């Protein structure tokens, strides 16, 4: 009966369409793509004129579940900016084939209480059809606002086109045409065994390389050595303990403790994205006979100890919070690359 | 016991000694309570009940004294 | 006594055109001055995931293709980014001085000047090795107007400042070289080249490409020529909250952040516009000196850029309603002044 | 003279009214003087003097009242 949810709310969402159409989007599509990168922008040929700072993260969702969604039910995961007059439309026709996402400023959505800001990017939400009263019923899939929300189409077409519009919301929807044929229903398990698989070899192949861009030099690593080389990068930030450790801040000290902040709590949702990625891979391993595989290792425990790490580091930037994240993220990095090769073996 | 537990948890937590907390006292929503005494919250069950993931850290789960201590005992067993 | 270092809003112009300047080549005049542009930037949500996507940010750039560009193609050179091994770095500075010099990246921290001993700063700062200093160390010059002048380093200093322990910024070895020293027959032609990329920027300009690309920090959205600042002002307006946002005093760390990261916007953008205005004033100096001012009457897109540079400085330090709107007056104003310009003077081209 | 009115529009801006305003005082490389006092400054040239372009802006053109009142005359 009860809302699905996700760290990342686009993920969540998704989770809730994919079940309309038979799709169990954690344990089939999320579990199924193992993936471990580090991600840097940084300076590169002049001139990026987006590149405002060096930027430091982690990603565990690899292709993303768009892709592989898309190609294991033989649909389409499409982003289009749709005029006002054709919204309710397509939020019907979208329904027959799955769902979509609709995107709103946080001010729009009054369980985040967040009047007086748009935030720092765009919410979304699924509608999930419209109620005798007339009014849209809006599934939440961030895990802390989970749940089901009533709003009037005045409001949803109001939400939908918003002035001023600084995040581009404007008739933005991600539409999910994802209803599988019966056949291809009945090999789901089967083909997430194949991208399991697939995930697990671009893993160990550990490919890196970098791409210069208007927004910065765009650096990666995959596989193994993701994790050991975001902790040594990381290791450049230890000068905010010190800085956050202080009563009197410039306006640039304090915007280097505001931003340096920002990095280890976004980081953070990507550590809980990951503790949330393996518990899927554990499910689907479980349900394809390969737990015994893998006997004692749990990735996913060592990810939720990182996540609890950075929560703790980003609530107070401090030297020990700080060691006790890189001790957190080197134990994660060494329990993935020993049950990565140990499920690869059996695939 | 788990209900009286949690609110001896949530006392040193709250801006004044003289602030009132009952079971179905709203914590977060209020914003009587903000993410470092969330922090507190989670190391304590960390520490006693059972390790929470990220699916169990949810506004309907912590809102309220009877809602943690709803939590750790589905989570506990 | 007078300071005779060339300097610039953006810190690596002003050590570029030191460089330049070397070989014989007036970079604010023939190489920024020549390359006339106008283009709004956004990030914002595209294809899921875009892991380094962290907040929807606009900008502007009068850049265009950038002096790595124009000044290689101008000079028949190379501007050339490499990470040097340590072991490599001081002989790869001095093979770099007999063809031009080099961009040498460092953290603030280490630029004694800067009094930043305890930060590395967003992002890393950039000098010009000069020779040696008169007490025999390093001399360095430094090419953002505020600091502007040389500055001196000792050798283990400078190799400290190249291959720092932590590196947040990826500074270790990082060089930009500049070989630019034209041919003979190539400074000949320098005014001829300058005037055809004049005219070629110009029609870039007036084409007005828009395009974007899915990255995995986000949909990069930008759009050139004259609706370029028209659409930056109306993207802008939707950072009108800042202002009520910024003059509370119950702000919770999150408010704080928006703030933070809304002022950092503004304050991005107007260091583009005083670029602006100095692009533009180098503009009108090569125009003056081809003999072409007559064909663009007395218009001052430098000036109007200027004012909106003056806009952005007043905001980003006093984030009030009164001072957004000043800022979005002043871009409507150098959008006027730079579409009628262009055109004016293509006419002569 | 310029220095004499240089001196003045400082007085308002200074931390504490008890503070040696001398000539050759140090405004920016000490910070007594920020961003939002040399926004002051800019402002008064633009209205009472020649406006200021980028270029003029140095820690060299503004660190003392002398170089302000010598960056207006020169400008
Ligand atoms: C759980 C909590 C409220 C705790 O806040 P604090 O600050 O540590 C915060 O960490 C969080 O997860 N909330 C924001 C999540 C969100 O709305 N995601 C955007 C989804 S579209
Ligand atoms: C002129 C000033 C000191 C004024 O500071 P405020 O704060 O407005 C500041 O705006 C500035 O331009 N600082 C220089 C930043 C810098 O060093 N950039 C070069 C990067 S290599």
């Amino acid at each position: 009966d009860q809302t699905l949810h996700a760290p990342h709310c686009e993920v969540g969402c998704a989770a809730n369409v994919a079940r309309r159409v038979g799709v169990d989007l954690a344990r089939q599509v999320i579990g199924a793509h193992w993936a471990s990168r580090m991600l840097v922008r940084e300076v590169g040929t002049f001139p990026q004129p987006l590149l405002d700072r060096t930027q430091v993260t982690f990603s565990a969702q690899g292709e993303g579940w768009p892709a592989l969604l898309a190609r294991m039910t033989g649909g389409e995961v499409t982003s289009r900016h749709v005029p006002r007059e054709e919204l309710l439309s397509t939020l019907h026709a979208d329904r027959a084939e799955g769902g979509t996402l609709l995107f709103m400023e946080d001010r729009a959505c009054p369980w985040l209480d967040s009047a007086h800001s748009p935030g720092m990017l765009p919410h979304v939400v699924v509608p999930d059809g419209v109620a005798p009263d007339g009014s849209w019923q809006l599934i939440e899939g961030h895990s802390w606002w989970r749940g089901r929300y009533a709003m009037s189409e005045q409001d949803l077409l109001a939400a939908s086109y918003p002035d001023p519009d600084p995040h581009h919301v404007a008739g933005r929807v991600l539409s999910l045409r994802i209803r599988p044929s019966a056949e291809r229903a009945a090999q789901l398990d089967t083909l997430a065994r194949q991208e399991l698989a697939a995930g697990l070899r671009t893993y160990l192949a550990a490919e890196c390389g970098e791409t210069e861009t208007p927004a910065g030099r765009i650096v990666w690593a995959n596989g193994p050595q993701s994790v050991p080389l975001l902790v040594e990068r990381l290791r450049g930030w230890d000068y905010l303990c010190p800085l956050a450790a202080r009563n009197d801040l410039s306006t640039e000290h304090a915007r280097d403790v505001a931003l340096g902040r920002y990095l280890f709590l976004a980081l953070t949702d990507e550590l809980a994205f990951a503790a949330y990625a393996r518990a899927g891979t554990l499910r689907l391993v479980e349900g394809l006979g390969l737990a015994g595989a893998v006997g004692g290792l749990r990735p996913d425990e060592a990810w939720r100890l990182a996540w609890r790490s950075g929560q703790k580091l980003y609530r107070r930037l401090d030297r020990q919070n700080l060691s006790a994240l890189f001790s957190a993220l080197e134990k994660a990095a060494e329990v993935d690359v020993e049950y990565a090769r140990r499920l690869l073996k059996e695939l | 016991s788990l209900l009286v537990d949690v609110l001896e948890l949530l006392r040193p937590l709250l801006p004044s000694a003289d602030t009132e907390l009952t079971p179905d006292t709203e914590l977060f929503s209020s914003q009587l309570l903000d993410s470092l005494a969330l922090e507190e919250i989670q190391a304590a069950i960390e520490s006693r009940w059972v390790p929470l993931p990220p699916e169990e850290l949810t506004l309907a789960n912590f809102n309220t004294p009877a809602a943690i201590a709803e939590t750790i005992a589905r989570t506990s067993t």
